Formats: C-alpha cells, structure tokens, sequence
C-alpha cells in the first residue's frame, strides 16, 4: 500500500488544478451552479471543460481522450468538484453512458458518438427507472418492438436527472417481451429529439429536478441498439458495477464538512460542533481511502462487487450525516447575508435524501455485502 | 397513573383536524412550504373554533382548557402541514401582550443570547440576528439577553437598526444597535416550570410531535400501495422496520409531551417538573428528524416530489427541529438539572 | 389523563416501602443480590416478601392475594425493585406462571397450584425455548406421549432463568404430533423433582445463569394440563402477550441511570461531559415510565392492545440496554478498584444487557407486532 | 494513492495468524476474558516470531517493517482474543526503557489527568487512580500530568502511597502521594504525530480492529448455520443487514488504521496530526457497534460458551475506553480541524 499520490500524479493535479482557477472556469462555474432551487443551463461551461480537455482525459485519443490511467481520470473528477463544477452531468455523460459504448459498443457506434462527449458539446442521460420498476428495474415494461432492421420504443421512463439539456438517452427495452423477467432486453442510445420523445419535469425538492420522458412509437436506428441484442439485462449490471467507486459521494460530504467549516470560522469562538467535525473528518478520511481502493482495483483490470458496495455505502451514508449536521450550521445572519457558504448547505440539505437513493439503495448495496458472507474467501 | 384519554380534548382534536383539513396547503415544492405568521391561511379556522381563549382560564374569560389544549391545536397544525398561526399570539397572551407579531429569536442557548442588549441611558441597544416565526418585516417579538437576563422585546416594524431578510425561509430578522426602552419588554424569559418560556417550549414540541406524525402517516399509506417485487413495500422488512420504529419514538414524544403539558396545567391549579418543557422538546426535535429522515428513505424517491406530499414535513422539519434550540444543548440543560439534583441527594 | 399517581396510591406506595425497609428484608436484600458472576438462594427473602403479602397483591384471596387492581401490583412491582429485590423469580413465577393459571387453569389447579406461589413457598420457570426453536418457537419438539389418564414428557428446554432454584416448569409439549406446526401443543405445570427430569447450568456471562432442562419420559398427572388440550399455541401467545409491559425494563434503567449518577456525584465536581447523555436518559426514562403505564391503564381496563404492549417493551429494553452500556463507563478506575456499590450494579448491568432485547419477545419480532398496525 | 498488497507484510500477517491459532483460549465465562500482560500464553509465540524487531528499523539492526508490523501483531492478536503481550513491552521499547512493566492510566483525557503529579515539599507526588493493561503489582508506566504537562512515569512497585488494585478486570493501580522525582520521566506523552503516544494509540486502534472483526466472524459463521421459521439466520435481513453494516464499519476502520501506521512510517523513514486520533476513535466506536449488533445476531447463545462472542464481548467492554472516550478523542480531532480552518 502506499497513502497519498505520486510526485508525478501531485504534479498532474496541480496543473488540472490551476487550469480550473482560470478567469474564464471561475466565471462560468458562478453561472452555472445550481442554487436556491433554480437549475442553470451548464452546456456552455462543459464546452468550456472540453475545450480544455478534461472531461474524459482516460478515454482513447480516437474518441476524444488523452490515453490517461483511469485513476488520473478520477483525480480530475476530485479537482472539478473542488473547484465548484457541478458534476451530475459528467458523471451521467462520461461516467456512465460514455463508459458504456467503451465497454460495449462496435467501432461503428463508438466512434460516432463518443467525441463529443469527450468534447463537451452533447450530453446524454440513464433512462432506465419506469412508474412501476424504481428498485425492481427487471419489471421494466418500455417495448422496443421491429421495424425493418430497426425499433419503435413505447414507455415511459422516469426519474432522470439533467434530461431536458441532454441530446441522448441510454434506454432499457425489451426486444422480446413474454421471455421472463430479466430476459429480452436490451439497450438503446435514443436521440432524445426524434419525433414521439416528450421530455418534462417532475418537481422535486432538490435544485436539479427529476424528469418524465415519454415514448410513443419512437424510432430507433439498429446501429443504435449497443451491446448484443437481448443481452442488455447483464450488461446494465456490469456497467454499474464498474460505475461504482464512491467518490462522487466523497466529494459531496468533503465540500459540505468544508463549507461548516467555513461558517463557523467567520464567527465568534463552538464547544457543541466539535465532536462533529471530529468524527466527520476521520469518517471522510476512511471514506477518501475506500473510495481509491476500488479505483485501484478497477485501474488493474480486478472487478470486486463486495468493496465497491461498501464503499458506494459508506461514501452516500456519509454525505447524508454531513449534509444533515451541517445544515444547521449557518447562524442567522449567514442565511440572511446569503453567505456562500448557507447557500451550499441549503442546496445539500435538500439534496441530501436523493443519495442513499441513486445508482443503487442502501438496501440493495447492504444485500450485495451479504454476498461475501457465502464465500470462502472471507478472510 | 391513568392515561384513558379526556372526552373533551378528543372532541376537540377532532373538530381541529377535519376543519384545518379545509385549508387548502401551499402548492409548490420549492419556497416556504407553509404560510406561517399570526394571520396565515389557518387563522380563520382558529378563530372560528375560539381558539385564542383555549389556555386563558375561565375566570379571565377563556374557556379554562388549559396548556393542554394549546399542544393539541399546535399538533394538528403541524400534522396538517398548514402552518402555524397559534404559537407566537399564544406566547405573547400569556405575557398579556396583544398579538399580531412574529417571535424571534429563540433558536439561541442560552435564551436569548443571539440578540444581546447592552445598557444604555434610556434602555438598551439590541445587536445580533434572529431566526422568525412570521414575517420579518412586521411586528416582532424577540428574545433577546440583558447582562445575562433573558428577556422578550416588542419591536415595531420600522425600527432603525433592524433589517429583515425575507429572501430565505424560515425568515430571518437582524439588529445593528437597535434601540429599546424598558416599555418596550413584553416580559422575562427565565426557566420558571409555568413560565412563559416553558409553555412556549412545550408547544413548540408539539408542532414537531404532529409534524413527524403527518409525515409517518403519508410513508405508512404509500408503503401500502407502493408494490416492487411482487409484494407491498410495508411487507419488506427492510422497510418496514425503519416504519415500526419511528412509531416507537413518536409515541415515546406523545408521552412526553402531553405529560409535560398536564404537569403545567397541575401546576396552575393546584420530581422532575422543571425539565418536563425541556425533555418534550428535545425528544421531538430528534424524533421529526429521525422519523422523517426513514419516511423519506421508505418511500424512495417519490418522497422528493410532489407525487406526495412529504417534501412538505421534509423542509418543515428543517426548519422547525432546532428553531427553539438544538436537541443537544437542551439535553445537556436537562443533564445539569438532573445532576445537580443528584448531587444534592449525596 | 392524569400523569402521576392519586393520594391513595402513594399511601399504598410509602406503607409498601416501609415494609421493604426493615432490618429483616434488607439484610435478606444484601444477602441474595446477584454480582460478580454470582446467583445466591433468594428463598428466604421471597418468603419474607410472601409473609408480608407483597407478591400477588391483585390476585384473589382465595389463592393468596389481596383483590387489588393491577395497577397496585404494578405499584408493589416497582417498589420491589427499588428496595433491591432481585426480581427474575418474581417475573417468572408470579407474572407470567401464575397468571397464565388465572388466565387458563381450571378451578382446582388454581387452588392446588397457586397459593403457595402468592406465599413465596414454592415458584416457577418457563420452559419454552428448546434447541432448535428460538424465535421460531412453532418448531418445538417436545412430546406429550399418553400415559393413561396422565402423559410422559420427553424433550429438551434451554435458556430458561431461576430453573434450578425452582420447583414448577410451565412446558409446551405436542400432544398429538405431526398435526401441523402450530397444532397439538399443550402446556403442562410439571414437578422438577418427577422422574426423569435433568436441571444444568448453561453457563452465562450474566450473572444469573442460564438452565438447560432434560425430559426423559417424565410422568405428568392429566390435571397437571394447564388449558385446553392441543390449544397451547394460542393460549401461550395470549398469556404473553398479558405480560408485556415494558415495566420491567423501565425499573432496569432507572436503577442503572441512578447508579450512574450516584458515581458521578460521589466523585469531587461538573461533570459537563456526561450532561447530554444523563439528560437524554432521563427524558427517555420518563416516556418509558408513562408507556409502560399505558398499557396498564389498558390491561387495568380489560383490553389488550399488543401493538402498545410491543412499543412499551421494544423503548424500555432498548433504553435499558443503552443506558446499561454507557453506564457502565462511568464509574472511574478507583471507584472499580473499591468496589463501589454503583460499580458493583453496573459491572452486572453491563453483562446483564445484551439480554434485554432477546427475552420475552426479541426487538425483531416486537417491530413485526408493530407492523400490524399499519 | 496505491493500496495494492506488499509481499513482506502479507507472509508476517500469515505467520502470525497460522501461530496464533495455536495458542489455548481461556476457558471462562466470568473473569477476565484473556490473560493480559507481557507474559501471556501468546508471548511465546511473539518470542520465537521475534516481534520485539518488528518495529526496529533499517538503522540498528532490526527487520523494518515499521509501525505498520505493530499494527499488524496487535490486530492478530485482538482478533485471536487470546490477550496483548505486546502493547505495553512495544510503549517502552519506543522510549528504550526495558521491557517488564505493565502502563496504565491512558483512559482520562486530557492525557496523563487520571494521575495529577503536584509540585510539593522539594519534590513531586503522584495522586489518582488508574486502569492498567497488566499486573497491577509489577512495575508501572503511568500516563500522568504535570502542571499541564502530560508524562509517562516509571514506578516500581511496593513505591509508597501505592496500592494494587487486583481482583478487578482490567487492573487498577491507585496513588496516594507516591512520590517521583525527573529521573522517573520515562518520556513526554505531547501530541507529535510520531511520538510514542501517536504510536501507543495506532496499535490500540489495531487491537480494537483485531477484537471487533474476530467477533464479527462468529456471528457471520453462527448465522449461517442456525435455521429458524426453516431459513438460515443470514438470509433474514434484520440479521443480513446490521452483520453487513458492521461489516462497513470493519473496512472503515482497517482503512484509518493502515493509513495512520503508515503515515507515521512514511514520517520516520495536512492532516498528519489526527490520523492516531481518527483511528483509535473509529475503532472504539466500531469495536463497540460491531459487538452490540453480533450478540442480538447470535441470540442468547452470544451470552453463553456455545458460542465464543462472550471473549470479545468482555474485551470490548474494557478496551473501547482504555484509551479514551471515542467522544472526547474525537472532540480534539474536532478542535484540532476547527484550527486550521481559521488560519
Ligand atoms: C438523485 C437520483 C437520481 C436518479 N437518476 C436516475 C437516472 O438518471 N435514471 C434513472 O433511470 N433513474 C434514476 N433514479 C431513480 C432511482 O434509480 C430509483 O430511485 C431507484 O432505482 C428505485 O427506488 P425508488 O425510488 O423507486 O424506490 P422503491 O423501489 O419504491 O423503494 C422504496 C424503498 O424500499 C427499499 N426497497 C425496495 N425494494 C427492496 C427490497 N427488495 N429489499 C429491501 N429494500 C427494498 C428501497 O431501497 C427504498 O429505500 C434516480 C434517483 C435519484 C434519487
Ligand atoms: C435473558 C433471557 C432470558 C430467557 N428466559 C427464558 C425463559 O425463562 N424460558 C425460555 O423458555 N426461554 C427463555 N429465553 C430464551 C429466549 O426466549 C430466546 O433467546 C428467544 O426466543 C430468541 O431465541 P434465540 O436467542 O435463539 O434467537 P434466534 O432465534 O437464534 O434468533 C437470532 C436473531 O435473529 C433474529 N430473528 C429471528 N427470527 C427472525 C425473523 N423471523 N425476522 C427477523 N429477525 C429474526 C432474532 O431477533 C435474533 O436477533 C431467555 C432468553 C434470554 C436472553
């Protein structure tokens, strides 16, 4: 083992670092952070991130990368949350759909689309949940019926972030329904502009609001269904599993344990708070540490379901503990004065219920550690 | 002890809770999920029903229900997620103030210490900033601390030195060198067992005791249509364990804060009673937490929506558990009581 | 709603705690606490408690008591406790054996049973739990083979407390096997001298120890049948839940929070870092104190309410447990090393917790009853 | 940050776990859980592993495995339940006093509070009462403060004003007076991130973590044997779900454990100051939670000797605070974070 970074990979971050504290990053981070329950367009500030070549520095050069180690791509991700990017996007765009085409998709349909992710210019988004498949996703019901060597997509999918600023939809349907539960489906990169999408809001309490898209009859091209037909059940797993590190969580729980900080050091000497701080900072220490053990992992080709559920567990929890402490810490005049520091913890608070919600409960994450417990391999 | 319930106040919470289910709640997600203040949309319910005269005794010209039926009104009112246009009228009345302000102040331990008030010829100059019950920008009650004497200041609308935020919810009210005189102190905020503080503590535990409740209700009904794997969510038990214990601590805040309201009311008639205001409160301030906190984790996501209804207990809650004070502080308040207390018996 | 006790109650209370407080019963008190791991005879000082009229208040006269209401016994029951009286046997024989014979006996086992148990002469275990049926107490295997008008008993019941000081065990046996696995079960009162019986020590961490009971064959006379023949499932769950209250395990963390605070306070002065913790248990044991008188108010009326019964016994036991592990940091290395009376309680009640939330009813199944409701 | 396995620790960790195995457990169900002490029944196995070189370094003649090996011997041997011989020869061997004493008083803070030493007459006298990790009537090393100044203090025994508390598990020795003298300071217990108190409490950590995972491995084994309502307990989620949340806790603290050793290695060869603070009160707290939730797991069996949980169970009771409160070590990891954020 070996705490803390290489010379060489300090040095990296430094330089990432210092790109995102430019005039131009930090006037287009203050316009476009969600706040006070509005949700600001983002799509010229991740221009901005592409232009600069930071989105998906891991990715082949061909599609839009710099050929980076995977962990150098997360210790951007550290870097773009510390430095006020709002991250849902990238973690929707580059994280999930676009290591989704890497890992399944053909040269025809990885190089159509992934350059301009890695770019900045188009977004997409998970369209996976339905009103009647939230945690149980196998009682999907949208129906990608044929037409010629392509599909017409009838369903309704809810719960998405971001969607009405996003161009794509990485789509669950079933390509064969009647073939039991988790059989027959399969996944669609639907261009969220074709004629029978209607995309609209769900309110939800939270700054970024949640999303209804309809489909009715939507058509979509055969070389847009990735990885094999009917094989998309299997693939949704692994492309989560592979997902999940704990570090977008981390990063939550290290900027709102920082803003608490702030506003109460810009005020007058706090004996109640300091077991808090406390037992917050040691919990972001582990949490940090958990978080590079499956990034380590993944950078060496070992996928262990088990860790990355301790850690997407921990990791959530522990953003929920903080968001919810320091929501109350911001005294009167700080809420008044709308210091920076309120504002960030009035967006936590109300975000804070979503994260032991998204990309896999709690529950579900606990019922995957059980999983070790039947091994032999425990110790 | 008996604990069958009084016929009286059951006919009285049930003609609370079916005319504040008349009032129509605030439509939005976003924003201030009540309207509260002393003229809320509430208000005429509780006009209609005699409400202000419920805790005046029958020789003053109330109807002698006593503190008890206060707690009650401010349960329902928090149940109702309506608003609460009872607690700050009722402080003042009990202080023979007329009404009509917003109360302030009183998220500060100890009382009053977020406004301080230094001496002056003619009275004092309150500084600081304060957390309101109402609008900011009207009439206002504050707690506010003389040389360590707590005490509960009127302060008109236009005063100099006061501004009123009302960007953010629950408003906010802040003081540079506001002027006082001692006319205007509407009364001492100390920790008399019937005092003032006391009885307002107690109602405030209330409003959270039907806060929690309303929220505990809505999961319960969702969790019971709500169907993923082929069975009720309230058939999980990863589910409905988290349901089953917030119950326990919303009956273990009934216990306290209707035993709480019964021993003020001996009192005015007629171990522990001095904390009694305190243990209620700080029971409910962590129970509206922990029960919403497992409402909202019951019912996934659709607890963030307005598919229903709970994002309203959600921000009330957070704004609601710690505006009389942080649970922890009052425990360590009720810890030096009872310790002292134990000292004494050695 | 009246939170606090008539000026006739606190009259029965101070006469009760008078007689608890004679030289006699507290020199008895002293010699038969348990501590360090040791379980004394408390005989002597039940008799002296039965001579006095203090165990089965509320029952008939008939059989021993003094037709009081409930909520007098529950008055003596708290009162029993705070004058240190060990209160496991108690428990066992009063509240739960003797008031399922109230509930389910018929007219003579009443009279040939019961008095000497309101005369604190003989006393009673509960003999349930068997190796392999726990939670899932259905899948007991204990056979009632007929034996003429009697039966013989052959099975294994573990866990139980007080069994070898004990002359009675209330047992559940299948009377007509492989009817089902909640059919054919009775329960019979049988004599721990029989044939054939076999009482052991399990050890326990706890103070008081756990028993392990062997039935061979053991002959039962058919008027030892408590209840209708092959009806034990349903009557044993209606007798238990009777007996939930919560009581017991409110008097569990009042006696420990109160020892907690007699360290504290015989230790020089501020103390500012328990103050949180002293207050939270303080107003908990306050909403458990008036929970657990909720469902006497209740059973004093003649309605049985189980979900109200399950969320007195779920917030006393958790509470009892919580303040037994707290409490048991407080006493400091020298109040140890002289042994302290608070550190001698707390030394138990540390070791005695883990229990709490396992006996009569785990947590787990008190959140199932609660589940109901909804 | 590479947290991928090193080959020298992982044979040490092997050789430790495989000797220990051996090694008789007591066979109690009341009385002190393990055999505490420099001489233990474990001790012989930790001789012939030659653990006393453990933490010597590359400079004078020792292995080199650093910090990080204590960390490693104090988890197997938690883990094993079968006592610490090391803990207390390792404090000393630190400061390079000889082995042989038992220490005492590390459960008051601020540290060495438990044991006052007045200036008085033309000297020093020690007052208080403290816990001590071996026999009360043998030589001490006692956690005392100064004036403010937090020492560790050699004392020999039958020292007047000195009284052995035996009998009572752990051991407590008490002070009247007892009177020292700056020849007796065996070293300074301040707060350097590499000083002995910063190394004393990442192995306590480590025991913690050892005890806290030995217990959570019964439960896990018992709750896949024992059926009831003909299930196995582990597939009933009120038994599933807290066996699996300790098992985060576990991971959580291994995490702050290993980072702190290996902090304090990196230092010998930011948030540097807190990291023995962080481990040491993550481990009680998760010592503590782990053992609650492994005994409701277990049922009634977790109180007897059919199952083994009540060594740890007794362990825990007495080790999560032998170094502190976790709520107080956390108030000054709390204060210690607050300051940097002002300056
Ligand atoms: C912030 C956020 C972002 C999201 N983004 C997207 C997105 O981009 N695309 C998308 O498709 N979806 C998205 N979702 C939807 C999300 O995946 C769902 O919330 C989740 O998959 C299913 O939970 P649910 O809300 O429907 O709750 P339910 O399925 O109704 O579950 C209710 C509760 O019961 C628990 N539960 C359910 N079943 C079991 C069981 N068998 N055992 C134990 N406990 C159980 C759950 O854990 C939960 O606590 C998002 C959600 C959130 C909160
Ligand atoms: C202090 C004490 C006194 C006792 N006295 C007596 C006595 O006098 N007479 C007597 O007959 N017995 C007695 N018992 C035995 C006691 O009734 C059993 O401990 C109890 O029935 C539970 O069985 P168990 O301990 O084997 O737990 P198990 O049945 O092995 O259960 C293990 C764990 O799983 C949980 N669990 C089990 N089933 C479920 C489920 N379906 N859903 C969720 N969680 C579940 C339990 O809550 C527990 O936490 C006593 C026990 C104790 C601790």
């Amino acid at each position: 083992m070996r705490y803390g970074f290489t010379e060489e990979q300090q040095r990296f971050r430094a330089d990432v670092r210092q790109a995102l504290r430019s005039a131009e990053v930090r006037a287009a981070v203050a316009d476009a952070t969600p706040a006070d329950g509005v949700e600001p367009d983002m799509r010229t500030l991740y221009r901005l991130l592409g232009k600069l070549g930071l989105l998906a520095v891991h990715w082949p050069a061909e599609f839009g990368g710099a050929d980076r180690p995977l962990t150098d791509a997360a210790i951007v991700a550290e870097e773009l949350v510390r430095a006020g990017v709002p991250d849902t996007l990238h973690v929707n765009t580059i994280q999930i759909v676009g290591q989704f085409l890497l890992m399944a998709g053909s040269a025809e349909q990885k190089r159509r689309h992934l350059p301009a992710l890695a770019q900045g210019e188009r977004f997409a988004s998970v369209l996976y949940t339905e009103p009647d498949a939230g945690s149980d996703l196998g009682a999907l019901r949208t129906v990608a019926e044929p037409d010629g060597d392509g599909y017409r997509l009838t369903g309704t999918k809810v719960f998405s972030l971001k969607t009405r600023f996003v161009d794509l939809g990485l789509c669950a349907a079933r390509t064969t329904p009647g073939a039991g539960k988790y059989q027959g489906i399969s996944l669609f990169l639907v261009d969220l502009t074709a004629p029978g999408v209607t995309v609209s809001v769900i309110p939800g309490v939270s700054d970024e609001q949640f999303h209804r898209v309809d489909l009715d009859a939507v058509p979509v091209s055969g070389d847009d269904l990735i990885g094999a037909r009917d094989q998309g059940w299997p693939l949704l797993n692994e492309a989560l599993a592979i997902e999940r590190t704990g570090l977008d969580y981390f990063l939550k729980a290290e900027r709102w344990l920082e803003a608490a900080l702030e506003a109460l050091a810009d005020r007058d000497p706090h004996d109640a708070h300091l077991e808090h701080i406390g037992r917050f900072d040691g919990a972001l220490a582990a949490d940090h540490v958990l978080a590079w053990e499956v990034l380590t992992g993944l950078a060496s080709g070992r996928v262990d379901p088990v860790t990355a559920a301790v850690a997407k567990y921990h990791s959530s929890e522990l953003a929920r503990d903080v968001a919810e402490w320091a929501a109350g810490v911001p005294d009167p005049g700080q809420r008044a004065d709308r210091a920076p520091a309120a504002v960030v913890l009035d967006s936590a608070y109300r975000e804070a219920p979503g994260l032991t919600l998204s990309a896999g409960t709690s529950e579900v994450m606990l019922q995957i550690m059980a999983t070790a417990f039947d091994s032999l391999g425990q110790e | 002890m008996d604990l069958t319930p009084d016929p009286l106040l059951v006919q009285l919470r049930g003609a609370l809770r079916t005319a504040l289910a008349g009032v129509p709640v605030r439509s939005g997600v976003h924003g201030p999920p009540v309207a509260d203040g002393p003229s809320g949309p509430a208000r005429e319910v509780l006009d209609r029903l005699g409400a202000a005269d419920f805790e005046r005794p029958a020789s003053a010209g109330g109807l002698g229900l006593g503190l008890t039926a206060g707690v009650v009104v401010a349960e329902e009112l928090g149940r109702a997620a309506c608003g609460n246009p009872y607690r700050a009228d009722a402080l003042a009345a009990s202080l023979g103030h007329p009404g009509g302000a917003a109360s302030a102040g009183w998220e500060a331990l100890p009382v009053g210490a977020g406004v301080t008030a230094t001496a002056r010829a003619g009275g004092w100059d309150l500084t600081g900033a304060a957390t309101a019950d109402g609008p900011a920008d009207g009439p206002l009650l504050v707690a506010a601390r003389a040389g360590g004497e707590p005490l509960l200041v009127a302060v008109e609308p236009g005063a100099p030195g006061l501004t009123a935020g009302t960007g953010c919810w629950p408003q906010v009210v802040r003081f540079e060198a506001t002027p006082v005189t001692p006319a205007d102190v509407v009364g001492a905020l100390d920790d008399s067992p019937t005092g003032p503080l006391a009885r307002a503590r107690l109602r405030q535990a209330a409003y959270l005791l039907g806060v929690a409740d309303g929220a505990h209700r809505i999961a319960v009904r969702h969790a019971g249509v709500r169907r993923q794997f082929d069975t009720r969510l309230r058939d999980l038990p990863a589910v409905a364990f988290p349901l089953a214990r917030a119950m326990v601590a919303l009956r273990a805040t009934r216990a306290v804060v209707y035993r709480g309201a019964s021993l003020v009311d001996s009192q005015d008639a007629g171990a522990g009673t001095g904390t009694a205001p305190l243990v209620a409160l700080a029971t409910a301030a962590e129970t509206a937490r922990d029960v919403v906190r497992s409402c909202m984790q019951a019912c996934g996501v659709r607890a963030m929506t307005d598919e229903l209804g709970l994002h309203r207990y959600f921000r009330l809650v957070a704004a609601e558990a710690g505006r009389y004070g942080e649970p922890a502080a009052l425990w360590r308040l009720a810890g030096a009581a009872r310790l002292d207390r134990a000292r004494r018996a050695a």
